């Protein structure tokens, strides 16, 4: 039971042998006997295991990955090959979707990743986003004052204050 | 809450971070123990037993390591969680305390104020919870150990709000102005609190 061990039923003698795990990267070529420790083999290619293990067959790797997805990890001994989405897009039902992109009016609240979309806010008085974008976050109106002119249009969530010079 | 999924965010990205570290000294340890039995194959059955324990004594070594790394996340993440709610609960009481010093004092205004600063208090005690709980599943004989704190903590709480309650009872008119919606707020309170309580001794 401990549990670097498994439980094996010799299946001749019938006898109840407890076997030494074999490394993560093998399996259980030949489970002991009696007389023997079990022998551990490498994984074959395209196939794995991830832990100490008593088992009699590696585990196949998964399916090479769909396009678009891209492969972070290969299969190996050790390891599934991994796949995950293609930058600017994120792992939607079984496959991949365009990051939202966030409009005018609009800035990133929360970035995009490969697991999870883009978060979007309305930007906040006194910010604007002027263009539709998937990364750009909002930014604060341009200060008039601060480079000695007027504003003359204020701004909106959509577009910039509007810096002006008037006569009278 | 921004500051929710913000700190949620840090922790998980800690937690991906250590797992990464721990699957590579894992997968290293792996890698040696297959090398060494394939060294060993032609030794004693003694010595391929020997071979194994080795590795096996290694394996769980750093499977404690990690473990215990895994804890000190787990603190870290918490200790900024109440940082976040300590700050908010102060600034709850400040708001309802100016609400009580207005003049002329709005009614509507304080016990709205009241009300949200009995729900930070709340939400910090069930922070306090909410970690007792871990540390006694993961660890129920620290849990034991760190008990009594936890309970003075709690009769902090306690007494900050009733101090937090006198300061209405000091402003009469006000006071039974709302007295009932006051009475019903205080209602479910105890009843969190005894929640509490209930969960804290089992
Ligand atoms: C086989 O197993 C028995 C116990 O079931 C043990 O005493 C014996 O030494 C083993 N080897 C033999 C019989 O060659
Ligand atoms: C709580 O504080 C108020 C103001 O001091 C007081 O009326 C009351 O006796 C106190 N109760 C307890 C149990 O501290
Ligand atoms: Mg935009």
């Amino acid at each position: 039971s401990l549990p670097g061990t498994y439980r094996h039923v010799d299946r001749t003698t019938g006898q109840v042998l407890t076997c030494d795990k074999c490394p993560a990267g093998t399996y259980v070529s030949e489970h002991c006997t009696n007389m023997s420790l079990r022998v551990c083999s490498s994984c074959p290619a395209g196939t794995f295991t991830r832990h100490e293990n008593g088992i009699e067959r590696c585990h196949d790797c998964s399916q090479p990955c769909p396009w678009p997805m891209i492969e972070r990890l290969p299969c190996a001994a050790l390891t599934d090959r991994e796949c995950i989405c293609p930058p600017g897009m994120y792992q939607s039902n079984g496959t991949c979707a365009p990051h939202t992109v966030c409009p005018v009016g609009w800035g990133v609240r929360k970035k995009g990743t490969e697991n999870e979309d883009v978060r979007c806010k309305q930007c906040a008085r006194g910010t604007f986003s002027d263009v539709p974008s998937s990364v750009m976050k909002c930014k604060a109106h341009t200060d008039c004052l601060g480079q000695n002119l007027e504003v003359v249009k204020p701004g909106t969530k959509e577009t910039d204050n509007v810096c002006g010079m008037r006569l009278f | 809450t921004p500051g929710d999924e913000n700190e949620h965010a840090h922790f998980q990205k800690a937690k991906e971070r250590l797992e990464a570290k721990h699957r590579e000294r894992m997968s290293q340890v792996m890698r040696e123990w297959e090398e060494a039995e394939r060294q060993a194959k032609n030794l004693p059955k003694a010595d391929k037993k020997a071979v194994i324990q080795h590795f096996q004594e290694k394996v769980e070594s750093l499977e404690q390591e990690a473990a215990n790394e895994r804890q000190q996340l787990v603190e870290t993440h918490m200790a900024r969680v109440e940082a976040m709610l300590n700050d908010r609960r102060r600034l709850a009481l400040e708001n309802y305390i100016t609400a009580l010093q207005a003049v002329p004092p709005r009614p509507h205004h304080v016990f709205n104020m009241l009300k949200k600063y009995v729900r930070a208090e709340q939400k910090d005690r069930q922070h306090t919870l909410k970690h007792f709980e871990h540390v006694r599943m993961v660890d129920p004989k620290k849990a034991a150990q760190i008990r009594s704190q936890v309970m003075t903590h709690l009769r902090v709480i306690y007494e900050r709000m009733n101090q937090s309650l006198s300061l209405l009872y000091n402003v009469p008119a006000v006071a039974e102005e709302i007295q009932d919606e006051v009475d019903e707020l205080l209602q479910k309170e105890q009843n969190y609190s005894d929640d509490v309580l209930a969960n804290m001794i089992s």
